[PDB]
């Protein structure tokens, strides 16, 4: 059983530019490691079959070569259609495994988010419970969290959170943070607020309302 | 110009099984193994199992050891994947792929995927929560409406607003499978405030895997 | 020659009390791509060399600057080493005319695995079946054991 | 690389410290240099020996 | 002696979440590493986390992570497993214990081990129902009479004869645990068969752990 | 993280006797493999803290050595407080991983089960289901099963199994297999049966009854 | 009281081939072993008196030899004449004993049958039970079996077995299994099948039927 292990998780670089991952798996498999390209929707590309060769039909701007153990992964001329998450796999031995996904932006202007507050509506509080929604739309980078606080105090084990996909033109993304309380944990208490950061935020968002309100 | 072509997809109680099929086009089978790989909701790629088209000889991924077996036929030039004692974990698509040897060669060949659910609650149909706007705009002038979308069964969803008309503005989540055994999403409109009172904004939920559809009204209240 | 040998299957000839003209071939030009490494691709059957060595394989066409010395590549550090140390000649003539075959050439098999890479000029013949996995091949193929 | 030996005056046997020499007599086509006593004996005059 | 040993094990429900802790004595935590392992009933040991008494730093297995977190209080002499996402699969004895630094020595030190498990069912007392005899006497000339223990919660349950009086001659199996969510078992007693109609044979089953016990009087039929 | 093997899943050996149990890595652990016996209900002792370790307070009974990537540990005259299922752990890589466990039986006489096969009585029957029960009796080895049978077809998927302890002095046991039934469903079938056989079983035992017996 | 043990259950061999065919006996019974040649419809010939010693009138083809306590049959030639079931004999200790017989096949071509299910006709169902009838035909090597079911599980214990005569150029043979059910069994279950397997076929013919019909 050889494991696989990909750095960066994400690589930013525009059209033209190139894209660098680094692969490696936890004992040598010699030069059988391929690379897949993925789209959502779609099963992975076959871009690379071994790390000596590459595949049939794919363009020549895909290509790596080796060092020691690594594999070095490369794109070297950008296009919008390589916009995808990549994976990295060795084929040696069995089981056959893959490493975790590498993503790739296009290097767009930084921005932050439109934070809305989506407070437990009368519909919601019929179910017995109440759920404090904060959604945070349109803003890059990828990195982004969503903190909560009740009373004032940082809440915690009582929270979920969900990210979408980016935007094909402008690489934005959205993130969706709840806070879950039965609706008899709701009334105990008065105030409710959502704090928003992200990697290119310099002014963090708070957004606030009274337990009963909207 | 060779692809692989998935089929024999669908649905398995836990503890169940499914037989999955694989044909190749534009290529002679013969000299290659003949590969199943598995990619989970939230996951990536996993080899699962594989055989010598030109000598039967057999490995299994250490995760369906004992569960699954394989074979492969040249003369037909197709593959199959017998999976029993199925569990909601191994719900997954899943792809048919071909390379040299017993290994060393990566997919030569490769499929666009089947997806195989497995689940505890088989049939459901979409319960969708309204989302109140925000009490103030934000950056641009903009607000939004949005909703939940919890617990249907099977997978694919495809939601939009505006009862199918709106995508400007869309920000839809992918799904993702919960422990109910069922699946759930969410999704926004974001527009300029003014638009909110304006515009209808129904959360489409369509299921055709499930035969429904959910047309959910989400419209500004007073916060 | 009329055929060549595969790359791991090297076919290494030595050259000693004779004279051969390296500048008339490449001139005469029956080989497509002619690249030199050390040497001059002519003017050099007037450099005097006491063990001159021709020997002969089949690459691909990504592969006529990857067999050379001095150069690196997945044929040249796996299949059949050039070390630095060493000059000559790499001489490619696209032979597709008399050895490509629908279905593929059998006369010439390529090295994927071994144990360690192919060392500087070294010729390995072998087709014993390569062990990939835990379990001993017993001169057959089966999972993990292949040609 | 490298684990302190856990050398203890409360260790068993086995894990008690030892002061270990350990000797190899080796011998090379040359002049042996390192003899033990050579258990000499007594000079003897006046008879063949 | 070095000794850190597990309490706090109990039911969750199907993705809920348990705190385990272990009281440390006799030793400077410091230079020790902390280990959770979990036993599966019928498996061998699976290690799930570690954390360095002396730095913070800490590890985790494949099939815990983003799921358990370890952590270790050196002014309480304690160390916790913060178990979520639970499922069915994670029913384990869970052990505290402890090797050096980070890794090359494997552990000095093991707790007892304390039961979390995860069912839907889990609070049930017994159902209990007689095993008829053989109509005719085996080897020795003795036959059996006996008893089925059937959808139980939680285990472990004490089983024996004539309300407890009742130890000779009896055979009992262990229990399982039942796709009802339940556990069962069984028993019977053999002795000559003429004894069959002289003792008593009362199925005493015992449950300290669902407060509650059930005596079941067992009787040959005629046959 | 490198997974071990144990062999064999049990060992005969009677008090005075050798005990052999081997355990390999799929991957170099270097000699970094600890042993451990574990008594049902208790703590595993450690017996090894590696290959060339074994810990003080360990009867010198205990003794093994390395071989390639293998480890053999046996017990020279095996006593009554050694028998427990014995496991194996590799500490030189993370995660920490253990084998599957080793029992240890007293190498006694073999011999066929007496059986009782119990058709469902008028009581349990009485729970809306019945459970056809066929108990294997102080028998001898270890693995041992029922295949079940329902108008002579092989029944499977609606059974339950259980298997008891060893006698201290003769290492019998009893095996539990059991059939459950709608009542319904026991209704409709007139013949059942118990085909009974075993490692060391050369003559099978079959009982059977018909619908309404006993 | 010693018994003896014969193998291989059958032999294949052509004309002019050689046929080897062993038995060894429990305990020593000297050279004292017999071999006899049988044809349906006769009397052993004896062939041998003892491990060396031949009987006038036998084929000179007949030898053997020793290897320890077992005993070597062979024929170097083999004739039509001699395509018999050898049986061994000891006369060293009473009770005199024999071992259980080996056929000899004439090694032609394998091939797989052509499988016939017929299910349990009208006329059949007169007699107030139900036969369901597969028929193996035309095929090779000599050991082949049905697997039959019934509402897709597999049942053992209610079929029934007849074998014909192999083929003189072909070696193949035809092979009859039947099931039983009274008629009113037949009649409560809805699906049944013939799952055809043999020693010289990859991929098992099934055929099968809906109860009622043909």
């Amino acid at each position: 059983d050889i494991q696989m292990t990909q750095s960066p998780s994400s690589l930013s670089a525009s059209v033209g530019d190139r894209v660098t991952i680094t692969c490696r798996a936890s004992q040598s498999v010699s030069s059988a490691v391929a690379w897949y390209q993925q789209k959502p929707g779609k099963a992975p590309k076959l871009l690379i079959y071994s790390a000596s060769d590459l595949y049939s039909g794919v363009p020549s701007r895909f290509s790596g070569s080796r060092s020691g153990t690594d594999f070095t992964l490369t794109i070297s001329s950008l296009q919008p259609e390589d916009f995808a998450t990549y994976y990295c796999q060795q084929s040696h031995t069995y089981p056959i495994t893959f490493g975790q996904g590498t993503k790739v932006e296009i290097k767009r202007t930084v921005a932050a988010p439109s934070v809305f507050i989506f407070p437990p509506s009368d519909e919601q509080l019929k179910s017995g419970t109440a759920s404090v929604v904060c959604l945070l739309n349109n803003f890059y980078p990828r990195e982004a969290k969503v903190q909560w606080k009740v009373d004032n105090a940082l809440q915690s084990g009582n929270s979920q959170e969900s990210v979408t996909e980016q935007d094909s033109k402008d690489s934005t993304y959205s993130l969706s943070s709840t806070l879950t309380l039965s609706k008899a944990d709701y009334e105990k208490h008065k105030v409710y607020a959502c704090e928003v950061t992200h990697q290119g935020l310099s002014s963090p968002v708070t957004k606030s309302f009274n337990r009963g309100e909207c | 110009e060779v692809q692989l072509v998935e089929s024999g997809g669908g649905l398995v109680q836990p503890g169940g099984s499914l037989r999955l099929s694989c044909a190749a086009s534009g290529f002679d089978l013969g000299g290659y193994s003949m590969h199943w790989v598995r990619q989970a909701p939230g996951k990536g790629l996993e080899w699962v199992a594989g055989i010598y088209a030109s000598g039967g000889a057999t490995a299994y991924a250490d995760s369906v050891k004992g569960r699954f077996t394989i074979s492969a036929d040249t003369s037909k030039n197709t593959a199959y994947l017998q999976m029993n004692s199925l569990r909601a974990e191994d719900t997954a698509v899943y792809y048919c792929a071909r390379s040299y040897y017993y290994g060393g060669f990566g997919m030569d060949y490769w499929g666009q995927g089947t997806l195989v659910t497995v689940s505890s609650a088989s049939t459901k149909g979409p319960s969708v929560f309204p989302l109140a706007p925000s009490s103030k705009s934000t950056s641009g002038g903009t607000a939004a409406l949005g909703c939940l979308v919890k617990d249907y069964f099977p997978e694919p969803v495809t939601v939009s607003w505006n009862s199918g008309a709106l995508t400007s503005g869309v920000h839809t989540f992918p799904a993702v499978l919960q422990s109910s055994g069922l699946y759930s999403l969410s999704s926004v409109v974001t527009v300029p405030s003014s638009s909110l009172g304006t515009q209808t904004y129904i959360c489409n939920v369509n299921h055709k895997p499930s035969n429904t559809k959910v047309d959910k009204k989400v419209e500004p209240k007073s916060c | 020659a009329t055929r060549f040998a595969s790359v791991y299957a090297w076919n290494r000839k030595r050259i000693s009390n004779c004279v051969a003209d390296y500048s008339v071939l490449y001139n005469s030009a029956s080989f497509s791509t002619f690249k030199c490494y050390g040497v001059s691709p002519t003017k050099l059957n007037d450099l005097c060399f006491t063990n001159v060595y021709a020997d002969s394989f089949v690459i691909r066409g990504d592969e006529v600057r990857q067999i050379a010395p001095g150069q690196t590549g997945k044929i040249a550090d796996y299949n059949y080493k050039l070390p630095d140390d060493f000059t000559g000649c790499v001489i490619a003539w696209n032979s597709n005319n008399l050895d490509s075959k629908v279905g593929g050439n059998y006369n010439y098999l390529y090295r994927l695995f071994r144990k360690s890479n192919l060392k500087p000029f070294e010729r390995d013949i072998s087709t014993e079946i390569y062990q990939a996995g835990s379990t001993p091949c017993n001169g057959v193929e089966g999972f993990n054991c292949y040609f | 690389p490298l684990q302190s030996y856990g050398f203890q005056p409360t260790n068993g046997v086995g894990y008690q410290p030892y002061r270990v020499v350990v000797l190899s007599f080796e011998l090379l086509h040359a002049p042996a240099t390192v003899c033990g006593p050579k258990k000499s004996t007594n000079l003897v005059k006046n008879k063949c020996v």
